[PDB]
């Protein structure tokens, strides 16, 4: 029943006694459910080190991954270009999933097409889909550019992308001049970050490969910035701001900031801002190329060094204090622009907050996950804060990366209790947070179920989730945040100490029990 | 007007290349309730035109996402590369009661995470090892399904042989499902493929176990995936009416209650599109009749209870009038609060295979008007049922393209749009109230009497929200 | 006992059994404590409506006030002027408290001197304190100006500040031309915000009252901005940002943002930034003067109208969408500058955020307190979000202000259940959240003790606190955030909706009990 | 270098006008430990010079903030306008066990919130009615104190007649406290005023009561306000040694405890400054002896534990050694962990009236030296005690001005500064690690064996924190 002036949704409606009674009758009558004693015994078992040992012995099963597939990344890269439509050659179920996945993180429209390859294309290939697909898309959604990637069906069946697109133009489905960069993005290789790298290098080749003859390095006096897979609007914006604050000329290559943040003023804008075509054509003329997330930009790096002849500096992601410093100094070395007083003051303000909050942060233990550049940045910043990065997990990481994070760990006394794990999933992480309990997890929304698991063992075993990464679905507008630079560092610092302080308030809220430590001032 | 809508269709179609325009015209139509066969007005369940931004998903979404995934005490493997299982992890709110990771597994993502070497050489060996590992680390699982993603049938893997060999070697139910996303044209063939897999690997397990005793009032809820608790606020009315709901297919669904379903007296079909296949099979194999019902809103829910109860004796019919009487002041109180605030508003819907027609009565119970509706993957028999439900000279669209739906909306100027997560943020920026009519926008239940109150409160809070007055800056 | 590897501070050390036993024996041995049954009985009673009615009949006793005293405001106002030393003529105890109050909120140094009137000055007056204090202060800390306030001792005995200061110049303790503005700031009149008004009006008079002959309105093309008592750095910053973005020439009279946020770079800066004396001397030449917080700038208003003959605009505090709109339109009208596309876009991203989040905010019920302009702007924005602000408390609010907030609430259906309280304190409010429970509290850190009280009745009765206001002592760096403008609206929106969702997750985290609604996507 | 310290003092003093220069030289000294009386090198307990930014508080802080406020089952009225009571609400971590708002009231601010009508017309009627409301709304309070703010004695209200009249009326202990801030020169007089108020109105309430069961081992902890639990980290050791702590003044203190203290056989005085007045009184009226002790660090705790045991018998001396034996591995492991991280590091102190000498030993137990110490409001008998505890040629500063302290630290360049909230954020700017040595920086306790582990942890955490290496940008 409902009381019309206090309507209940599913929670708490189904805690009503008649619903409770009905659900116990369904269970006992027809579900043939394991006894609650057994369920309890097994759950306890899944918290033990005996269970953990078995867990890490998996070779074939994956459970609760912390990665997605290549084409997701190519779509995100494609959306960063002006009036560009992402176009995934292959099966349409993929594109429904990529759109809804990004929809739910950004709470924005995500425009992307497929060419709907079905069983007929499984048999006869997907060239007809490409010809009609290109023409329908250009005519219907009037992009200035269509950026093609692939689903795994189109890779397995061997569709020659370059030939299909060439035949589309020769037979007049689309104009010969119309830009259609493409990249193979097999979802059974690498992860969503790899697809972004593959997509970007495909677009860079389309606009620079056959025109290098007139290019002079440094002619335009800019620095190109490639951001990689980036789902924080504040990170596109902080880099641009800091470069403009220095008077540094720059070209941000793949910039979806406008199209992922349109105003609701009465009109839907399918496209907005983004990198221009002429910016890619002119990119080899830049002084140099800075790669914001180099551990998933290796294919792009080989091409910019190989073909544009840029001396890409080895910078880590500009996260935390030391690496933001190095980023601005290398930018100053390249550009000739001094580091202006405003940025040195902002830096001092970060340091001021570090001194302010260090007592609450010191020795606090964290489990975290994410993509490789993000994870190592986070580890580096936790060390600078004097925290301990106990369980470092990167499902889409590789051994070269692990070597780099381990030596970052070895350089600080706060990394003595840290282990890096690559190729492990969030069911692995679950065991670790039961057997070697940290204070908190830093991670994406899938972390909420690990938290729920740890609370079930008991309030004293619960590991609270601090949501930083991708995707974040169960909180609103955190994609507007910043993780890079001093601005990102200050946001991360603030979130961490306030998560610690919120937890302590909760643990000391108990009157005449723990509230002696329920201090007004912290 | 009718000819006004016909000219809207043709002006929208002007943008297309020849091949696409000729095809999209078959899939657009002005309603005419007097027409006896819908295929004479609107064509459906055909391939999507390439590059037009269909809203459809794939056969794996129809099988893993929709039919199998909600079965709570089984472990469902997403078999192939990592994408499909990750995007569909916990995206659909098929609610269940269980201890997750121990005896229930709905929100977890199990996958074989195909790498290149598995594509080149095949994943049958990986699947068999994966199955052993599953048995070790989740011993309380009551069976396993293998949900094939695109590569499996392309690289020639034989998951059926793996399931039979492993199933006999482990004395376990293991279900191989060929719902690869290149099969069919939509979610719809995944439903069919999923029903056939229940039929072939689960449903007959107790054909000779006479241990369960049926009663004249035994029923199963067929085709309710318990979104936001929908199937629970449905079940409660049925059992208040004196029936025994032996099984829920598949929201909050156990494998045992699926196996017990051949024992029931009558199969009650909510979602016709996704479950008519297995309902027809149980009629031919077991003699169990089936009937469609509708639990959206008071008018349909009352109709449905009465037509259901007429299938049983005077004692069930008496209880049905008693249930109707108990909830009469509640939904009247709902209608009294909310109908004035919604009277006269025009809705445009675009959903999957059932609700585009099934929720019309609910809107009309608030004085609202559905001026257009359409379906991602419906069939002719769905549009046959839809033309009788929709008013005359309203707009119908099958597998609408992104461009078509935006243009239709710009001209019809509905007061509210009820569609999917990929549609939501487009129309909000245009200043038109939007309600998710898959996910219920993280609210619900909407089925039944208790679900009607929430559905009414939700349509009011969004259609009448102060934010929609604010999108124009006062300086223009 | 301690384990060297895992040292326990007070929590949870005193939960050790041997401490617990010792504390039990102290209570039973010597504390003569009321029985736990009687303690529970009295607690339950303090949550009733019978207690509430008795509690609202207090005429003499105040409990947990939601205000402070005048010279706190004067000190904050003075800190916004370049090289200015706040100086409180009166007893030293007060200044110690003023400084530490602000130290804990801003996590910054707060410089302020006393002239330390003691029993000797209580008999013969503090004349010699002002003469020696002014000379000592100028010589030791070298301010460009000394802004003088008073503690309640100085007011009661009635020191003539004008005569004491003029004599100090006459007898040579400080130079004649050295600026010593002053104001009477009796703590027993009004609140801390009244001291801000009196201090600003005093400083404004010092530099303009006898210099009006050569000034005329609008000669400098500027718009004066008076912020009032403001404790969010982001509020000074967002006002200066929007006006610079508009190309509006402005002068911010009292601007402490720099001295309240100096960097940690190895050097302590007693003074930084601030409104210059030249800006105050030149203020009458502005087109007009806008007061961001007019309900505690009444005296400033009379002087700016009566003497500068500026036609002070009727503007509410620029919080929420409607009142930031009106602020920008009036600024644009007065200045002749149009509102640029960048501000129009920012407004539309706020409305977009309202559309994204309205279904979780709809109908949520809030208790809230703070200063009158802050509180009225919270009420307006809450109504704009479709929230119900049921308990609205402003300890230092007047009957005219109450009527105006009443007018606003009667203008929307979301105000139908709201009630405005003035002269009421947090003990009054505590009863309201028990007898008419809202969903959340929005208020300063003193609200944590109300949350602690509501939880003691049961988890079902808990009213979580959302910390917006002053002072916030038990979290770090919230003072950096923003509540004014569209940017302040986006921050308040994000905090409110994520507070709702954090609590919904908490409520749905119980496995097999309530976690059917523990959605991944919200 | 004693010659260099003398030069530093003279240099810093040059900024002052002659009058302040002359006075401030009297409050600054290079330590000389052989001198028999401190008053021959440094004067204390004088008025602060106006305008020099003294760090001192007032007598209301010393009486309400320090002595009276910790008493948990009484209600304390901040009497006067609304400031003193708000700035001092829950700022001092005098910890306790109770049900706040019910039977304990410590972190609550009760006030008379004077308006001009009360200043013009007198506060005594208002005070009268306020007590009735307190008794009505907080019936479980066991006594009311009246903490006078500056205006009370300036308008000449009569809070003694009210405390006598309303006290007889309602049969409750109601304590008028004349701690108005203009009295004295610091918090120190507040101490003394509050001690007398206890003596005159509470302490003799059981003078005609022989019903308490006195044992040979009854003690009272005098002058430990349980900052972060300091008194509990001390009480456990006293009782494990075999004594019974009848009272704690005043951290976690109850009014009955105070009334039972004249029954005690030995008064253990930690804070000499704030409560040596009532210790001398109890020795006079009731003949109870008293001794000073120090529970900062193991060196001093062991000394005090044995000094206290010596005043009793052999059974207490025996459990004493069993306690020193019990804790030796515990503190030896703290030294082993943290003294290597801190040895040779230099610290400067500035606090109120006890801790600037009492923590020296704890620092020496970790291998650090205090090269500069000073008090806000100590007297000469405090400095008597300090000179012996500080190394020769160290710097002593009484009622230091902001300017002097910044100048001393700039020349001396300590490795850590231990002072208060108004100092903390200054020296962090300069890149000098800082620990709050009043609030313990929201950590602690620091008393006793358990407190030493936390102290060592806290000095190391901040001295060696990585933040202190990053103050200068790598580009200047
Ligand atoms: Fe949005
Ligand atoms: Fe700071
Ligand atoms: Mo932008
Ligand atoms: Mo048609
Ligand atoms: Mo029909
Ligand atoms: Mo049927
Ligand atoms: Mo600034
Ligand atoms: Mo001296
Ligand atoms: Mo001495
Ligand atoms: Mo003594
Ligand atoms: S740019
Ligand atoms: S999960
Ligand atoms: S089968
Ligand atoms: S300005
Ligand atoms: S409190
Ligand atoms: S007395």
């Amino acid at each position: 029943s409902q009381q019309v002036d206090k309507i209940k949704a599913s929670y708490p409606l189904f805690l009503d006694q008649d619903y409770k009674d009905m659900l116990a009758k369904k269970r006992d009558g027809f579900e043939e459910k394991y006894p609650q004693d057994k369920i309890d015994e097994v759950f306890q078992w899944t918290t033990t080190k005996e269970y953990q040992e078995l867990n890490f012995q998996r070779e074939a099963l994956t459970v609760n991954p912390a990665k997605a597939c290549q084409p997701l990344g190519a779509v995100l890269c494609a959306l960063g270009f002006e009036k560009t439509m992402p176009y995934v050659h292959g099966s349409q179920g993929c594109v429904a999933y990529f759109r809804s996945y990004f929809n739910r993180h950004f709470r924005e429209p995500v425009s992307c097409v497929s060419d709907s390859m079905t069983e007929d294309a499984a048999v006869f290939g997907g060239q007809q889909n490409m010809k009609d697909g290109l023409q329908n898309c250009k005519a219907t959604y009037k992009p200035d550019m269509i950026a093609v990637s692939t689903t795994c069906m189109a890779e397995v069946i061997g569709d020659d992308l370059n030939a299909f697109i060439n035949n589309s133009k020769k037979e007049g489905f689309i104009p010969d001049e119309f830009p259609v960069p493409f990249a193979h993005t097999p979802s059974f290789v690498g992860s969503h970050v790899t697809g972004w790298d593959n997509m970007f290098e495909g677009i860079a080749r389309y606009f620079t490969l056959k025109s290098m003859d007139d290019k002079v390095v440094g002619s335009n006096k800019k620095i190109n910035i490639v951001p990689g897979f980036e789902t924080y609007l504040g990170n596109f914006r902080v880099i641009k701001r800091m470069l403009s604050e220095m008077g540094v000329g720059y070209s941000l290559l793949s910039d979806p900031e406008e199209v992922l943040d349109t105003p609701a003023d009465g009109q839907f804008r399918m496209y907005a801002g983004g990198t221009t075509q002429e910016e890619m054509k002119d990119a080899p003329n830049a002084l140099n190329t800075v790669l914001l997330q180099p551990w998933h930009l290796e294919k792009t790096k080989k091409f910019v060094e190989g073909t544009w002849k840029h001396e890409v500096p080895k910078l880590n992601i500009p996260m935390g204090l030391d690496w933001t410093d190095e980023f601005l100094m290398k930018v100053s070395e390249i550009s000739g622009q001094p580091i202006p007083a405003s940025l040195t003051k902002e830096r001092g303000r970060l340091v001021d907050m570090m001194t302010d909050s260090h007592t609450w942060l010191h020795g606090k233990r964290f489990a975290l996950w994410g993509d490789p550049d993000f994870v190592m940045g986070l580890v580096k910043f936790l060390l600078e804060l004097g925290c301990e990065p106990v369980h470092i997990l990167c499902h889409n990481g590789n051994k070269r990366w692990k070597k780099a994070v381990d030596a970052i760990l070895a350089a600080s006394p706060y990394g003595k209790n840290a282990t890096v794990y690559i190729g492990k999933d969030l069911w692995h992480l679950r065991s670790l947070v039961f057997t070697d309990k940290p204070d908190f997890m830093i991670g994406n929304s899938y972390g909420k179920f690990i938290q729920r698991d740890t609370l079930h063992k008991g309030k004293e075993f619960e590991v609270p989730l601090i949501r930083i990464g991708f995707p974040i679905f169960d909180r609103h507008h955190l994609h507007r945040s910043t993780t890079l630079g001093y601005e990102g560092a200050m946001q991360i610092l603030t979130t961490l100490v306030n998560s610690i302080l919120e937890r302590l308030d909760e643990e000391t809220r108990g009157m005449q029990a723990t509230d002696y430590n329920h201090d007004l001032v912290r | 007007s009718r000819e006004e809508v016909e000219s809207l269709i043709q002006e929208v179609l002007e943008v297309y290349p020849e091949k696409a325009r000729k095809d999209r015209n078959k899939h657009l139509a002005v309603n005419d309730p007097a027409v006896t066969q819908s295929k004479k007005c609107i064509i459906s369940n055909k391939k999507s035109q390439p590059g037009l931004m269909t809203i459809r998903g794939c056969a794996y979404a129809g099988s893993k996402g929709v039919v199998w995934g909600p079965i709570k005490d089984m472990i469902h493997i997403s078999h192939g590369p990592v994408g499909c299982g990750q995007y569909s992890r916990a995206g659909r709110r098929n609610y269940y009661i269980g201890t997750t990771g121990v005896n229930a597994f709905v929100t977890m993502n199990f996958t074989s995470d195909f790498q290149e070497k598995d594509i080149v050489f095949g994943g049958d060996k990986k699947l068999a090892k994966l199955i052993d590992e599953v048995e070790t680390l989740f011993p309380l699982n009551k069976g396993i399904s293998v949900q094939s993603e695109c590569p499996i049938g392309l690289i020639g893997d034989d998951i059926e042989s793996v399931s039979k060999v492993k199933g006999a070697e482990l004395s376990k139910t293991i279900v191989p499902v060929r719902c690869e996303g290149f099969r069919g044209v939509s979610q719809s063939l995944g439903h069919h493929i999923a029903n056939d897999a229940v039929r072939d690997w689960v449903l007959g397990k107790r054909d000779e176990d006479t241990t369960f005793a049926s009663t004249p009032y035994d029923v199963a809820i067929i085709g309710d995936y318990n979104i936001g608790g929908d199937a629970w606020s449905s079940r409660i009315l049925l059992e208040e009416m004196g029936l025994r709901c032996v099984a829920q297919w598949s929201g909050d669904g156990s494998i045992s209650e699926i196996e017990l379903t051949p024992k029931v007296k009558l199969n009650l079909v909510h979602c016709y599109r996704s479950m008519n296949y297995i309902s027809r099979h149980m009629e031919e194999k077991y003699g169990i009749p089936w009937m469609e019902y509708n639990f959206f809103g008071p008018t349909k829910t009352i109709e449905s209870l009465r037509a259901i109860a007429a299938k049983f004796d005077e004692s069930i019919q008496k209880k049905c009038e008693e249930v109707i009487a108990k909830y009469k002041p509640e939904w009247e109180a709902v209608v009294a609060k909310y109908r004035p605030r919604l009277e006269g508003k025009r809705v445009m819907l675009y959903i999957g295979g059932l609700r585009p027609r099934h929720v019309i009565g609910a809107y009309e119970d608030l004085g609202m008007e559905v001026v257009g509706t359409g379906y991602e993957f419906a069939h002719n028999d769905d549009y046959d049922r839809t033309m009788k439900e929709m008013g005359d000279s309203t707009l119908l669209y099958d597998d609408v393209t992104g461009y078509e739906f935006e243009e239709f909306v710009k001209r019809i100027k509905p007061d509210l749009i009820g569609s999917g997560i990929k549609e939501k943020f487009i129309f909000q920026k245009m200043g038109i109230p939007f309600r998710e009519m898959h996910s219920w926008d993280y609210s619900g239940p909407y089925h039944g009497f208790d679900g009607f109150a929430i559905f009414a409160r939700d349509m009011d809070m969004t259609l009448n929200n102060p934010c929609w007055k604010k999108l124009q800056a006062p300086w223009e």
